[PDB]
């Protein structure tokens, strides 16, 4: 129940990762989780990003498939470095910083499995020139 | 033999079949498929900018990026748009009427029209208002006219009407 | 099988003990090691004048058997089909050999070589052009193996001597010398095919680089002896040398395939002593008058036109071409070997361009000093 | 938004007619059996 | 067989955290991996990177492992979550290229027919050059030169990706490498342009050099061949400024 | 449980696709290949298998799986017509199997050699004396007709077996006809 | 020889091919479950440099979905109520279309159940009928193995009270196939092109 002025450390591949994934699936809002690690309370530090397709239903949580994501986990151990999930991003076109219902949701679910579960908005539209 | 016969069974069940995996990624490759707002260009702005009419909602302007050959889009062209990316990312031609489309190419299969009898008249009538303009345009070049538009057929509701029709058709 | 063997044992001293290998291959079923034995005991010094009973013999061991090496089968049982020596049915023994081994390795299309030197050695209208083309035709997706290669550049090097092929069978004479790098085989002989490619720069027309074979040491050290002439000529070709006494001594000195074409001798040579100006004088002397093409062709003011055109056909002068002063402007899009030993004069000219680039970089910093600093 | 329904298939999908012009159909909510929802009649729908 | 390639500001970032993050325990100095991207119109992207541990031997340069079950998952990842991204190389960093490279071109090209390879200097900046591409081409050296393995340099240019424009002002914010300040900034675009000019040039001088000198193999055979027509192209006539004495100075004395 | 991880490299040589056994050697060696992977399998159905090339080449696409197909598969029709590296093969096993992998798993790299070979002394001695150093534990079984069991064969399993290591033997085969059984049977229990 | 490569090899090859359709027919068929864009199809035959489609969504807007990336235009023959993707504004799944309001359900019977004892008077003529409606609905085989296209117009005439209404629908019955009803009387609509 501690959250100071806490910082992210986000890498530029995972900017890139993001920007890339934002503009292939724009209408989509597509979804990922932010692949990040709490080495203290409040420095947290995000140095990879994965993009993970949406699945049919929407945003929901059997669409980041358990199987498909430890077999990606398994291939970053064996090959890059392994790294802790304990956030989450999501292209928002539709309104800008909040979460949607469904979004709230799945978040809670997300910080029911971590210790916080980082709730990121990134607006792919409204970024065009200077902002995102 | 039994390690011969067997396999000529089992591939062919295929070929067109187990055609599945890659439908399967089209229409995932659909479902994050962008899906990019279509608009007519009313006029060009300049040289990159071009103000286009979207078919229901307000006249935005957009621009062509880099390679999108601006030159051969013109006021009145299709192109596809998208509210983030902010360009055109392809262009794309017209339209051509479906429903009439279909009903006007969905002609059943009829006999010639010489198998109706009496109208011998009435079908080199349509031969020289059709046929003949276009097969000869240098004897009316000579003449130097235009050819004639179109002929009426009216007369008792049970004629050939329609049969001349299916088998103009 | 058994019975062979020891038939096999004799005809020959010192083949038992091969024919004992022969033995123990086949007991314990081996191919490979076979073929490098039957490709020893043909490479024996011998010359394999029972070349009918031997063929029976490797025929019989390997339908037997049925599982040797495919293509070096071929590479060595073709000695056999060559040496056997009547086309009529040599042309059916490679189509044997094709039925045997009909697998897309080098049987296949060694067998079509065999095919074509038969058609050079009589015959020279049936099948000549198509199969000498197919084999290029057939070396896709091959681009290292540098056997059949070396054959098919043989067969066209050998083709020369037909109307269909010159500058590119000169060409293919140079693929076959870089690769194959050991001589391999006697120097007089290579010696002799230096000066087949030598003639046939000379005779063709648009060979004007013609290049690795100019100064090239492999071709040039075996003529290192006799004929030097024919070297200093090639030099002279490529550094732009006149030598119009060695060049004309060149025409004579072997009369064959030189005394009709020595014209074209005379133009290509008046063709290719321009570019010894035009590399380098960097446009220093762009004014290429009359009496300086005089002095470096020879050549009367009449032909100047038709020299001058030719050319601008071929590539070496693109630039404008004036009478009123005779001047001809200098631009080269076809370049040549620039004589390596001689290279100091263009890192000269580049390091000129250094020091002028780095002179003017300092002068224009000099004068932005109430910028820069 | 409240709409009416349309029709339905042999029984999972409804084809729906909805005030948004829309040609809706949807997965009955899990509270809600197919049985009481009959053609004709008006339901409101989530957005999400 | 492509004509071209073109790499992306989107890979190169990649490929140097991942030789840094693998680099931790494995310091053999090689990174191996492979490049995805697409060639849609003879011309070659990249869109995506990832690294292998990667050990090597100096004995005939064929010691080697990888794990290719992983590296197929993530290209079946890659390519779910984005058909059009298709392996197009494969990278190893190392400018001074060993001899494994064939072995290793020869069983990736499964997954590219055209296989190309690409270094990346992580720690080198030598003037402006993020990265290399190479092409393998065996079908013979040259017309009348021996069998080499002779892997070239297809033309390599970095790409403007889209949407990234953003976050690298964003994380910059401080130099703005852009036309801003246009006097001065002009002013610098000339400086370095000489700076690059003369550096290479002088290269090019010293290779001329040694050359002369014979302690390396002369490729002369395309070095004449390109740089002879640059030596001989009429720049230096000045009677074109006699024509053109006029060739703006009338636009100098009007701004004047 | 005690789980084995083990990596075989396969000699790829031009030899292999004579018929000294009964469809080939290569086949032979395969026959070798499945039957002691269907030993690993029983014993527990992930126990994982890997295959290795030295045909001028390191198959790495096979990896250490527990599945038998893909060796079978990918090993047939391998094209035995390159000459054999022994010095590369066993190494690259090596590092192959140095992957990810368990540390209960134990580590073992199994040979099969077919062909005569054609190497330095002076170089398989060093690379023996290296893999002493680097505690490497290989076994490798000889199939068909070569000079079997050579003096670089026996010394460099001595050196991986010796100074109290797993006491893993190398067996000489009869040229052609061998008995697979009779060659796997130590080292499946002992070794 | 070379089965037991092959199938291990096509029966895998067979059931992974049709898995991941099953897993994409899903992935779009709760979006085909969740269709909201009526399909105005304006279609155009956009060969690639085959076809092409726009559509008119239910909020007022057009989506120009290439190609039609997922149903065939011999099916997805233009009109309106057919799936579109309320995400990836593609094609979906065709759908029944609407009956012109009225035409819905305007006093169409689904299933008549008078029977033919119950009517006579005229049973010449009504087995004539029988033979020329309902024999080719029945036996529709016989007429199509005979060559002989049975005749669609039969008009009954005579003055009202004769069983002309109960003679269609009990042989609408016999047929056991759609019975529709039309009130002759009042097409005559205002409207026009309404009747
Ligand atoms: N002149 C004719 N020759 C042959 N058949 C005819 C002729 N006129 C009418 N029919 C018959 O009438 C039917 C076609 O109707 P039609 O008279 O063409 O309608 P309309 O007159 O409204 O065009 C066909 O079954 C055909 O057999
Ligand atoms: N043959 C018949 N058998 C039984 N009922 C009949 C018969 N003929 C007429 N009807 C009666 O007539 C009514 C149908 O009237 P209507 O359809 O207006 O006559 P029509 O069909 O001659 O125009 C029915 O309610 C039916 O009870």
């Amino acid at each position: 129940a501690v959250d100071t002025a806490e910082q992210v450390y986000i890498s530029s591949l995972a900017l890139l990762k993001m920007l890339k994934h934002g503009r292939a699936g724009v209408p989509m809002e597509v979804m990922g989780l932010m692949l990040g690690e709490f080495v203290d309370d409040y420095t947290v530090r995000v140095i990879d990003v994965f993009a993970m397709p949406q699945s049919g239903t929407g945003v929901s949580v059997e669409a980041v498939d358990p199987v498909f994501q430890a077999k990606m986990l398994d291939m970053l151990k064996q090959t890059g470095r392994p790294e802790m999930v304990v956030g989450w991003y999501h292209s928002h076109p539709g309104f800008g910083c909040w979460l949607s219902g469904v979004d709230i949701n799945t978040q809670q679910s997300f910080e029911a499995l971590s210790e916080r579960a980082v709730a990121v908005v990134v607006d792919p539209i409204q970024s065009v020139k200077g902002k995102v | 033999k039994e390690i011969d016969g067997r396999l000529k069974e089992l591939r062919e069940q295929l070929k067109e079949l187990t055609k599945q995996y890659e439908k399967s990624e089209n229409d995932l490759k659909a479902l994050q498929s962008v899906g990019q707002i279509v608009g007519e260009v009313l006029k060009q702005l300049t040289e990159e900018k071009f103000i286009v009419k979207a078919t229901n909602g307000p006249r935005y302007v957009v621009g062509c990026r880099r390679q999108l050959d601006k030159s051969k889009l013109k006021p009145g062209t299709r192109v596809a748009l998208d509210m983030t990316t902010l360009t055109i990312m392809r262009y794309l031609p017209r339209e051509v009427d479906p429903l009439v489309y279909n009903m006007s190419h969905e002609d059943p299969g009829n006999v010639s029209y010489s198998e109706i009898g009496g109208l011998s008249e009435q079908i080199r009538e349509l031969r020289e208002v059709i046929e003949l303009p276009l097969t000869n345009p240098e004897l009316f070049q000579r003449v130097g006219i235009i050819p004639p538009k179109g002929c009426l057929l009216y007369g008792p509701p049970g004629t050939g009407k329609t049969l001349l029709a299916r088998a103009v058709a | 099988v058994p019975g062979f063997l020891q038939q096999s044992q004799n005809s020959g001293p010192g083949q038992p003990a091969v024919w004992h290998r022969l033995e123990e291959l086949y007991t314990k079923k081996l191919w490979h090691q076979l073929t490098l034995q039957v490709l020893d005991f043909v490479q024996d010094p011998c010359f394999a004048q029972g070349d009918g009973l031997i063929k029976l013999y490797e025929n019989f061991i390997s339908e037997f058997e049925h599982r040797v090496n495919p293509l070096s089968l071929v590479e060595i049982i073709l000695h056999v089909v060559r040496q056997m020596t009547d086309p009529n049915v040599a042309l059916t023994f490679l189509e044997k050999t094709r039925e045997k081994v009909k697998s897309s390795d080098e049987a296949v299309i060694l067998c079509k070589t065999a095919i074509g030197a038969l058609k050079l050695n009589i015959g020279d209208l049936q099948v000549t052009k198509e199969t000498i083309e197919d084999v290029e035709e057939m070396l896709n997706n091959l681009p290292g193996v540098t056997s059949v290669h070396s054959r098919f550049y043989d067969l066209s090097s050998k083709y020369y001597q037909t109307i269909g092929n010159h500058a590119s069978y000169y060409k293919d004479a140079l693929r076959f010398l870089g690769c194959v790098d050991i001589k391999d085989l006697p120097v007089s002989e290579q010696q002799e095919r230096a000066f087949t490619l030598g003639l046939a720069g000379l005779l063709g027309e648009g060979v004007f680089n013609f290049g690795e074979l100019l100064m090239h040491p492999v071709l040039e050290s075996l003529r290192n002896t006799d004929r030097q002439w024919l070297i200093d000529t090639l030099y002279a070709f490529n550094s732009g040398n006149v030598e119009r006494f060695q060049t004309l001594k060149t025409a004579w000195g072997q009369q064959p395939d030189l005394a009709a074409n020595e014209a074209q001798l005379l133009r290509k040579i008046q063709l290719l002593c321009l570019m010894e100006m035009t590399f380098t004088r960097p446009a220093n002397h762009r004014q290429l008058t009359f009496e300086e093409i005089a002095k470096s062709a020879k050549i009367t003011v009449n032909e100047v036109e038709l020299l001058v055109m030719k050319a601008l056909s071929v590539g070496l002068v693109k630039g404008s071409i004036d009478e009123v002063d005779k001047r001809v402007h200098m631009t080269w899009v076809q370049p040549r070997v620039l004589d390596l030993q001689q290279i100091k004069g263009m890192k000269d000219r580049l390091e000129f361009w250094c020091t002028d680039v780095k002179s003017m970089e300092m002068l224009v910093e000099h004068q932005a000093h109430d910028i820069l600093t | 938004c409240t709409k009416i329904i349309n029709a339905d298939s042999e029984d999972p999908k409804y084809i729906i007619n909805v005030k948004q012009f829309a040609k809706f159909v949807v997965d009955l909510s899990d509270q809600v059996a197919p049985t009481d929802i009959e053609e004709g009649m008006r339901v409101g729908v989530d957005r999400n | 067989a492509v004509q071209k390639v073109v790499v992306h500001p989107l890979v190169l970032l990649s490929v140097v955290d991942h030789f840094n993050r693998i680099g931790k325990v494995g310091n053999q100095k090689r990174v191996v991996g492979v490049l995805l991207g697409s060639w849609q119109k003879k011309v070659l992207d990249v869109s995506n990177s990832f690294a292998v541990p990667f050990d090597e031997d100096d004995k005939d340069d064929s010691v080697w492992f990888l794990d290719h079950d992983y590296l197929e998952n993530m290209y079946g990842m890659f390519k779910k979550v984005n058909a059009r991204e298709r392996i197009v190389g494969w990278y190893h960093t190392g400018p001074k290229l060993h001899k494994n490279d064939i072995a290793i071109n020869e069983l990736m090209k499964r997954y590219c027919p055209n296989s190309v390879l690409v270094i990346i200097d992580v720690k080198p900046k030598d003037l402006g050059l993020p990265t290399e591409a190479y092409i393998s081409v065996e079908e013979v050296h040259d017309d009348g030169t021996p069998t080499s393995k002779t892997f070239e340099h297809v033309t390599s240019e970095i790409g403007a990706e889209e949407a990234e424009e953003v976050g690298v002002e964003h994380l910059l914010r401080d130099i703005k490498d852009t036309t801003v300040g246009t006097l001065s900034q002009r002013i610098t675009n000339q400086v370095h342009g000489l700076k690059g000019l003369n550096s290479k040039l002088l290269d090019i001088r010293s290779y001329l050099e040694k050359v002369a000198t014979g302690k390396l193999p002369i490729n002369h055979q395309i070095i004449y061949q390109l740089q002879d027509v640059f030596n001989l192209l009429p720049d230096v006539s000045l009677q074109e400024f006699v024509k053109a004495f006029y060739l703006k100075t009338n636009d100098q004395m009007v701004v004047v | 449980m005690v789980l084995e991880s083990t990596m075989v490299c396969v000699d790829n040589s031009e030899y292999m696709r004579n018929g000294d056994f009964l469809p080939t050697r290569l086949q032979a060696q395969q026959d070798a290949v499945n039957i002691v992977c269907h030993s690993k399998t029983r014993s527990n159905p992930e126990n994982n298998v890997g295959l290795i090339t030295l045909a001028n080449d390191c198959e790495v696409l096979t990896t250490l799986t527990p599945d038998t197909g893909r060796i079978l598969s990918k090993l047939h029709t391998v094209q035995p017509k390159g000459k054999i590296t022994f010095c590369t093969g066993i190494r690259v096993a090596h590092l192959a199997l140095k992957h990810r992998q368990g540390k209960n798993h134990k580590m073992r790299i199994i040979a099969f050699v077919g062909s005569p070979v054609e190497d330095n002394e002076k170089d398989l001695v060093k690379l023996a004396k290296r893999l002493k150093k680097e505690k490497v534990n290989v076994d490798i079984i000889n199939f068909g007709e070569e000079e079997v069991n050579t003096e670089k064969l026996t010394a460099f399993v001595n050196t991986l077996n010796g100074k109290d290591g797993t006491g893993s033997h190398l067996v000489t085969v009869p040229p052609g006809p061998s008995l697979a059984d009779a060659l796997i049977s130590s080292p499946i229990l002992a070794g | 020889k070379i089965m037991k490569s092959e199938v291990l090899r096509v029966t895998h090859e067979l059931q992974a091919m049709k898995d991941k359709i099953k897993e994409n027919s899903e992935k779009i068929k709760v979006n085909k479950t969740l269709p909201y864009l009526v399909s105005n199809v304006i279609e155009l035959l956009d060969v690639d440099p085959g076809k092409c489609a726009v559509i008119k969504t239910s909020t007022r807007q057009t989506y120009f979905l290439p190609v039609i990336g997922l149903v065939d235009a011999e099916k997805l023959k233009p009109g309106d109520l057919v799936g579109v993707n309320k995400d990836s504004y593609l094609i979906l799944e065709t759908l029944p279309t609407e009956y012109d309001s009225r035409v819905k359900a305007m006093e169409v019977d689904e299933r008549p159940t008078e029977q033919y004892s119950d009517i006579g008077g005229l049973d010449k003529q009504i087995q004539e009928l029988v033979e020329a409606i309902v024999l080719p609905m029945n036996h529709k085989e016989k007429f199509e193995n005979l060559g002989i296209q049975p005749p669609k117009g039969v008009l009954m005439y005579g003055p009202p009270g004769t069983g002309k209404t109960l003679l269609a629908r009990a042989c609408a019955a016999q047929t056991k196939a759609t019975f529709l009803k039309l009130a002759g009387p009042q097409l005559v609509q205002m409207f026009i092109g309404d009747g």
